[PDB]
């Protein structure tokens, strides 16, 4: 459809045939992918961040496609590097989520299209247990890959 | 108490759940359906203390949720009732 609630669902459905024709649809109504409304007003969760949460065996084909639509609008260093705008999960990006669920194929895709390595997930959730958070890793994706028992991203970063 | 059913049709009566699994940290979820009966007749936990005369009640309180369920209402009611 032409609204946001259809688009945030089908990405979790993972059906790229139900996402056709949206790239010149943004050519018609001049809208960017992270302009005002195709992003959560409470948190800042975008379509690419939603794509990495719900996975189909750790594989969603919308992930290179959401970068493809962002390339034509010219937001490759913005649609990837848009952190969370909330307070509790503040600063978490899509790079933090792909390292988290061990999508080594998709970690390589983010940096080659342009990803900020030094994005800090400095939210109140990412604090130590004395400060109120549940898990601490030093706010860095290089430190996150060491904390997830995965040296394979550590070789790649 | 540790009841998690894979059949996906008898799912609404399952007891143990999985909220979020961010790597090393798992977020389990136990239902307090009959453990702390607020406005009901009689509870599970009451029979563990007031009614059961079996020797195994020391081990039976050492199950997973009740070790943390008793620490819930101790932190809320212990410091208050002592000061009174």
């Amino acid at each position: 459809m032409f609204n946001r609630h259809m688009l945030f669902d089908i990405v979790s459905r993972g059906s790229t045939a139900e996402l056709e024709g949206f790239l010149p649809f943004l050519l018609a109504q001049k809208k960017r992918l992270t302009d005002e409304e195709f992003r959560e007003a409470s948190t800042g969760k975008t379509c690419l961040t939603k794509a990495l949460m719900n996975l189909n065996g750790g594989k969603n084909d919308t992930i290179p496609m959401l970068i493809d639509i962002a390339e034509k609008t010219g937001n490759l260093r913005e649609f990837i590097n848009s952190p969370f705008r909330d307070v509790y999960y503040r600063g978490q990006t899509a790079l933090h989520i792909a390292i988290e669920r061990r999508c080594k194929h998709y970690v390589e895709l983010l940096v080659e299209k342009g990803a900020d390595v030094h994005a800090q997930a400095r939210g109140r959730f990412f604090q130590p247990k004395d400060e109120g958070g549940y898990f601490y890793f030093g706010e860095l994706p290089l430190s996150l890959a060491a904390c997830t028992n995965q040296p394979d991203i550590v070789h790649y970063l | 108490i540790r009841l998690e059913i894979k059949d996906e049709e008898a799912r609404h009566l399952s007891r143990k759940f999985r909220d979020w699994a961010y790597g090393p940290v798992y977020s389990s979820l136990y239902d307090l359906s009959m453990l702390d009966t607020c406005g009901e007749e009689v509870s599970v936990l009451e029979i563990l203390v007031y009614n059961s005369k079996v020797e195994n009640r020391h081990e039976m309180l050492a199950v997973e949720p009740i070790n943390e369920l008793l620490r819930d209402k101790w932190q809320k009611f212990g410091a208050v009732s002592f000061y009174i």
